[PDB]
């Protein structure tokens, strides 16, 4: 009813535990009257349209399997994201890519070059300050900012068998950035539990030690699992 | 999948004057990643005006900062540019942009008398 | 009959579990109408005409040997692919494949050095950079995508004795590339099972540790079969 | 063993029209590798016009794009191309093409009154 309205903007605050218990509440008054027929209360008093909102973008365990369970009670469908399907892109996204990200005075010398979305993901400092000018070591990492962005929000679905992405991205969400450096040079889910640190540093491109320290210890965790 | 974006408004008006453009999609505008509008004026190449990303935070270019305003809008999923101090060079085609891939078809916009 | 006809377009699936399923069935039931005269049907349904397309160019054990158990239940002949001989080329082959992959503006520099096939499947970055003339560290990278496309794809026959082509496939079809360089530098499938990592870097070309380890670990497990 | 090409169509047409050559082999394309086709100007060194995996994906140069379609066709043992919009430089002598070695032996394709 009218009390149900009182809890429907809680869910914007800025904490955590105000999200979580909101959840907590709305899931468990769904599950108490899903049963019966009167399931039209979520439907008249717009409740769905934020739940079907948070859901999706969302790196936050127990508020979104709250809302997955809430969710799949009521018998509707969860919404997933729709991520650019990058590795599979040509000249011309590229192009357009650089110009949203603002980075209009370099679209010339990637068009020179042909640079395509397998290219663009496999970029390294040496070919950016050679051949595609970009000299100073600022504008560099602004590049690399953004494109470190992209890589997270990308969709490897057409290149990825055993669903590593997801297997990265449950342990920290920065890391699912590296996961076409591992398909690309081979690894997936089974075989990964033997590569060695110096296997990850030049072949996969991580650099940061600390994020191959958390993945050698992440892998060799999950030892023989079959 | 393919999500269809179809725009609406145009036309024309006078120097100085204010209008509004919409892009309606085909899924929830609230699972895209980013979506923009473009601008090609005749005889030159395409330029972004506005982003947007699936958290609300918008980048401007500083050629139409404090000019132009995008925004969501989560009832019905459309997507709409506000374009209030209008100069006489920014008559062109303007086109909606899903995540980069899929476009728009383009409605064309002019600035007289 | 008409029911056939339903199995016939579900190959055509993207998923591996539906086109198992459809050719265990169509399998099966070829082998219990094989006994009996009553072949004709596979004939003028059309079905054989699919199976003698999905044979060749398939990297999965499960449907491409049951399609094979189903076309010699039938006493038909499995088709093979036709694959390039590349390791016996000319400079005029070279060049019209450089004309193929769309590095055209390069084919006068390949012609000036006489680079064939037998030079062409030892080529480095040096010789490359240094007097091809391919500069830009991008234009090598797109020239060895093409080039390790080509070499998985090639037909080592002429030159390779113990079947090393199709060990190598067995474990991981991107690894067909590097036949060439095991069998120029001399090794065979008898004695492969004792050469170090440190030869398989530098002489037989392998460069990502990745794959040196996978294959080291391959070849030593089959020690000493004979 | 050795694959045997032959090619059909050719002629002569207007400026601005459209043709279909056909090139029929001695086995199943289905087994082959590549199939490409090439064209050769008098005067001139050979070149590429569109190439087609065993998968189907297909590439054209810039120069084409748009105007020329390359196909198999599974039921007999044929490859397609398709040629829609012709200029007046669009006159050779064209020639299909297995794996890389094995070539066919042309037909000429003129285009004027």
């Amino acid at each position: 009813p009218d009390d149900l309205q009182r809890l429907v903007p809680l869910l914007d605050s800025n904490r955590l535990e105000a999200q979580c218990i909101g959840a907590f509440y709305l899931c468990a008054e769904a599950a108490i009257k899903s049963l019966q027929g009167k399931t039209k209360v979520f439907s008249d008093i717009g409740a769905i349209q934020s739940l079907k909102r948070l859901v999706s973008y969302s790196t936050n365990g127990t508020k979104s399997a709250l809302a997955k369970r809430a969710l799949r009670l009521l018998g509707e469908e969860v919404p997933r994201p729709i991520l650019p399907s990058v590795p599979s892109w040509k000249e011309a996204e590229v192009q357009t890519w650089l110009q949203q990200i603002g980075f209009s005075k370099y679209c010339e010398s990637f068009r020179e070059q042909q640079v395509d979305g397998d290219l663009l993901l496999r970029l390294t400092e040496e070919e950016l300050q050679t051949d595609l000018g970009m000299k100073s070591g600022i504008t560099r990492k602004r590049f690399f900012r953004e494109l470190t962005e992209l890589k997270t929000f990308a969709n490897y679905s057409t290149c990825d068998r055993s669903n590593l992405a997801d297997w990265l991205g449950s342990l920290d969400p920065r890391f699912r950035q590296y996961t076409y450096g591992l398909v690309s040079c081979g690894l997936d889910r089974s075989l990964l539990h033997r590569v060695s640190e110096q296997q990850l540093l030049e072949d996969c491109g991580i650099h940061l030690g600390v994020h191959r320290a958390r993945i050698l210890t992440a892998a060799r965790e999950m030892l023989h699992s079959p | 999948m393919a999500v269809q974006l179809v725009e609406s408004g145009g036309g024309l008006v006078q120097p100085g004057g204010s209008l509004r453009l919409s892009c309606a999609a085909s899924v929830s505008i609230s699972r895209i990643y980013v979506m923009a509008w473009y601008r090609q004026a005749p005889g030159k190449q395409r330029e972004v005006v506005a982003v947007i990303r699936y958290d609300g935070t918008t980048n401007y270019p500083d050629s139409v900062k404090g000019r132009f305003t995008i925004s969501r809008d989560n009832a019905k999923n459309t997507v709409y540019l506000q374009m209030n101090s209008l100069k006489p060079e920014d008559t062109a085609v303007y086109y909606c942009n899903a995540n980069v891939e899929t476009w728009g078809q383009g409605t064309q916009v002019t600035v007289s008398s």
